[PDB]
């Protein structure tokens, strides 16, 4: 109870993008978990460190919310441990992280005939980032060898592109709205229960 | 269900005129990038060239030297290219593809790298002396 704000992140018209996904923190509230695990809307809900049923007895500290949007085939792709392409330069998941992903079909809240797209993610980067971190710059990458003098075009190419989606696309290009939970615990008194 | 098509391929001693023609079919987005990749048995492969058809800017490396000329025919949704001066390390087979566009801040880019989406049958051309 306590007025949890989980009506917020979860279904909301407008979701960031997954190279700047929002980020949210759910705390001082006693919860009901039951009711949001069973919800046939969501695509699939599995994962590790805790059994759905067990989540009311267990109390956290801190709920963090990760919520973007990405592609069909890239929500079984991503998972604690393992290296992609997606993963290495977008969103890194911590061998020790707990918590897990919800991912959700809304090919019909959000698609075009035809054009460009909104959201953007990047296909080159310098390197690996560290788990849990978040850029904001856009930059271009020196693809090449020979320095351009920071000018777009050849050997300078730009990282970040859009989408795409389309209706008529297949299941693996389908738009999935994917909301990462993370349960936190520090040196502070629990702050969210069950009933 | 986006089908491309390259044709073009043709034999000859070097100094000649060569054109290719990349035709695209059942294409559902209003704008895109097109490109030419080339790749011959024994190398790797890299791009030579790669225009946006919002208005017609183009991408190239340092080996065009002014000799290859791009048009888009929007009525017939072809690209066609042509070259002369003739170069031995051209030779190679060339494969057309196109790529959705990038959208930033009310600024069009396009992002033109070696991964692909799609991809078409190509067309050989071997010029030697
Ligand atoms: C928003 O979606 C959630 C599913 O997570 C659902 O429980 C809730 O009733 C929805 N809200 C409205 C106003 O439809």
């Amino acid at each position: 109870t306590n007025l949890c704000p989980f009506g917020e992140v979860f279904n909301a018209t407008r979701f960031a993008s997954v190279y700047a996904w929002n980020r949210k923190r759910i705390s001082n509230c006693v919860a009901d978990y039951s009711v949001l695990y069973n919800s046939a809307s969501f695509s699939t809900f599995k994962c590790y460190g805790v059994s759905p049923t067990k989540l009311n007895d267990l109390c956290f500290t801190n709920v963090y919310a990760d919520s973007f949007v990405i592609r069909g085939d890239e929500v079984r792709q991503i998972a604690p441990g393992q290296t992609g392409k997606i993963a290495d330069y977008n969103y890194k998941l911590p061998d020790d992280f707990t918590g897990c992903v919800i991912a959700w079909n809304s090919n019909n809240l959000d698609s075009k005939v035809g054009g460009n797209y909104n959201y953007l993610y990047r296909l080159f980067r310098k390197s690996n980032l560290k788990p849990f971190e978040r850029d904001i710059s856009t930059e271009i990458y020196q693809a090449g060898s020979t320095p351009c003098n920071g000018v777009e075009g050849f050997n300078c190419y730009f990282p970040l592109q859009s989408y795409g989606f389309q209706p008529t696309n297949g299941v693996g290009y389908q738009p999935y709205r994917v909301v990462v939970l993370s349960f936190e615990l520090l040196h502070a008194p629990a702050t969210v229960c069950g009933p | 269900q986006v089908q491309l098509v390259e044709t073009g391929g043709g034999f000859v001693q070097p100094g000649g005129s060569l054109r290719l023609s990349c035709a695209a079919s059942g294409v559902t987005l209003d704008y895109y990038a097109i490109g030419w990749f080339r790749q011959a048995p024994g190398k790797e492969r890299e791009g030579v060239s790669c225009i946006g058809s919002s208005d017609g800017r183009t991408y190239y490396s340092d080996s065009v030297k002014g000799r290859f000329t791009i048009s888009r025919d929007n009525a017939k949704n072809t690209v066609y290219l042509q070259m002369n001066s003739l170069k031995p390390e051209d030779t190679a087979v060339y494969y057309c593809a196109l790529t959705v566009g990038t959208y930033y801040s009310g600024n069009y880019h396009y992002t033109c790298s070696d991964d692909m989406d799609y991809w078409g049958k190509g067309t050989q051309v071997t010029v030697s002396s």
